């Protein structure tokens, strides 16, 4: 009775892919601070 | 004399020793200070400048 059953191969059907999300900072700079006062005699 | 001899109410003021400080006595009679501060100037320039 060889027709009893069959072997079956399983696959994951609905696969999906996506891209990674990376953060970045736009622009850069630095304003100078102020300091100092004169000594006296 | 000594410090205690001066009356309390007078001790609050200047006390001069004789004859050591007779110059101070003369100056006080003239209402003059032995040391006088020099005249004031203007405030210093706030020269704050960037680094």
């Amino acid at each position: 009775a060889e027709e009893g059953a069959l072997v079956a191969a399983v696959e994951p059907g609905p696969l999906a892919d996506g891209a990674a999300v990376r953060l970045a900072l736009a622009g850069e700079g630095e304003a100078c601070p102020l300091l100092g006062s004169p000594g006296a005699g | 004399a000594k410090k205690e001899h001066v009356p309390t109410w007078l001790q609050n003021t200047h006390v001069y020793s004789w004859p050591k400080n007779k110059k101070n006595i003369l100056l006080r009679l003239l209402r003059e200070e032995e040391f006088v501060a020099p005249p004031r100037g203007p405030l210093p320039t706030l020269q704050v400048v960037p680094l």
